[PDB]
RNA sequence: AGCCAGGAUGUUGGCUUAGAAGCAGCCAUCAUUUAAAGAAAGCGUAAUAGCUCACUGGUCGAGUCGGCCUGCGCGGAAGAU
């Protein structure tokens, strides 16, 4: 109805798949077509990995008492987040994998342990094993 | 790169093919025993949709894809033709275990993997060609 | 073009423009559409 | 009795009529269906045939699409166009009358590089301006 | 408002048609992943192809859109010493 009371249900949404998930992966999303995305999001389906694409200002606001507040410096230029709704730090390794590899959009931040990670410095999550 | 949907058995006729890929280079012959080298499987008489892919030096590969749903779905539904006009007249009604079937029939085309959620766009498709479920 | 009394747009594409106390339409697609008040 | 065409599918009974015994000839029956025959006539839905031909034009593939429009603008129907390699052949039916001269056209509208060939097909009934055109030119 | 991109998938919805493939027409118009997606508001093709739009994310960083009433103006407005 309202688009300020359509914010209240986005917000309030987001945030509470944020309290359930595990290692958020924000990433660019720019310069991609429509298909191409649909072959990470069917394989965020099959890891539990929630995607979705919301407001900078919006997701300031939504991890605003999680973990997840130390990513205010990356909401800036188009946002692809990921959550990891089960088998923690999975979403990660996929995500480098594809930027690298056909696109031109960069791992902005990744975000587990409640702490922000630079791009160059992400490995960690992939060396760290699905267990 | 060009797309067409030609007979299960049959990559002889010109129009169809010739003009479309024949300025791309596609040796036509290649193309139409190799189409139908792999699409032998398919039942007869089921058109199927192929995408061809051709590159700068005239060479070409191609994935053959699942017939188009309304031609699919008058056959299990066992009509001919099709509906005149949606909401005055039904001419059959589908089954739903032929839905589903349908659903993992193209599997591979369908963006949602929930199955379920691939029947109701089968049966959403369906709805438009005056066809009713049980 | 057409000089007549009433001006107006008759597409989309059609602007009405005021260059010297003149209602003028100038048309980007149809050039059959220029028009001025006069 | 409509112009002068020929008449064409026409069946006739003769379910009753009048004979006087010293004065029926021929020619007087003759003059009797005559009179009854241009009645009829009248009085039934009478229309003009006019004849169509099968039309195959063989064009270059540029310029296709404006043969089919200049066929569209001489009052014909198509039953399909093949494209082969050397050039794209249109098939149609075209009423003669409107297939008048149609080599010039074709020319300029292909470079003068198509050409095309008429077979007669069948007759089929004219539309009501075509027939209104050929009644009064033939009736003055 | 401008600019950077997307503008999806079943698919060329079903009929009619030589072709009707978002875009001749009739009958619909609803599922899909969605940030968002008209079985397209336009251009275009013989049909395709192709170009935009609606709809969205970013950038930007402060007002902006549509009507109603009303004051004063503008065009309409060419003649003979
Ligand atoms: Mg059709
Ligand atoms: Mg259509
Ligand atoms: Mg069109
Ligand atoms: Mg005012
Ligand atoms: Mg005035
Ligand atoms: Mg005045
Ligand atoms: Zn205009």
């Amino acid at each position: 109805a309202l688009n300020l009371q359509d914010k209240q249900a986005i917000v309030a949404e987001v945030s509470e798949v944020a309290k359930g998930a595990l290692s958020a992966v924000v990433a660019d999303s720019r310069g991609v077509t429509v298909d191409k995305m649909t072959e990470l999001r069917k394989a965020g389906r099959e890891a539990g990995v929630y995607m979705r694409v919301v407001r900078n200002t919006l997701l300031r606001r939504a991890v605003e008492g999680t973990p997840f507040e130390c990513l205010k410096d990356a909401f800036v230029g188009p946002t692809l987040i990921a959550y990891s709704m089960e088998h923690p730090g999975a979403a990660a390794r996929l995500f480098k994998e594809f930027a690298k590899a056909n696109a031109k959009f960069e791992v902005k931040a990744a975000a587990f342990e409640g702490e922000l990670i630079p791009a160059s410095q992400i490995d960690r999550l992939a060396t760290l094993p699905t267990y | 790169y060009v797309k067409l949907q030609v007979a299960a058995g049959m990559a002889n006729p010109s129009p169809p093919v010739g003009p479309a890929l024949g300025q791309q280079g596609v040796n036509i012959m290649e193309f139409c025993k190799a189409f139908n080298a792999k699409t032998d499987s398919i039942e007869k008489g089921l058109p199927i949709p192929v995408v061809i892919t051709v590159y700068a030096d005239r060479s070409f590969t191609f994935v053959t894809k699942t017939p188009p749903a309304a031609v699919l779905l008058k056959k299990a539904a066992g009509i001919k033709s099709g509906s005149g006009k949606p909401n005055k007249d039904k001419v059959g009604k589908i089954s739903r275990a032929q839905l589903q079937e349908i659903a993992q029939t193209k599997a591979a085309d369908m963006t949602g993997a929930d199955i379920e959620a691939m029947t109701r766009s089968i049966e959403g498709t369906a709805r438009s060609m005056g066809l009713v479920v049980e | 073009m057409k000089v007549r009394a009433s001006v107006k747009k008759l597409c989309r594409n059609c602007k009405i423009v005021k260059r010297d106390g003149v209602i003028r339409v100038i048309c980007s697609a149809e050039p059959k559409h220029k028009q001025r008040q006069g | 009795p409509l112009a002068g065409y020929p008449v064409v599918d026409m069946g006739i009974r003769l379910h009753f009529g009048s004979y006087h015994d010293v004065d029926s000839s021929e020619l007087a029956f003759k003059l009797a269906a005559s009179i009854a025959f241009k009645e009829g006539f009248k009085k039934a839905k009478p229309v003009l045939l006019e004849p169509i031909m099968k039309v195959e034009v063989e064009t270059p593939e540029e310029n296709t699409g404006d043969v089919i429009g200049d066929l569209s603008r001489r009052r014909g129907m198509l039953k399909g166009q093949e494209s082969e390699v050397t050039g794209v052949k249109i098939h149609a039916e075209v009423p003669l009358s409107e297939m008048f001269g149609y080599a010039t056209q074709l020319r300029s509208l292909t470079k003068g590089r198509a050409s095309y060939t008429m077979e007669f097909l069948k007759y089929d009934e004219a539309p009501s301006n075509v027939a209104q055109a050929v009644i009064e030119a033939r009736g003055k």
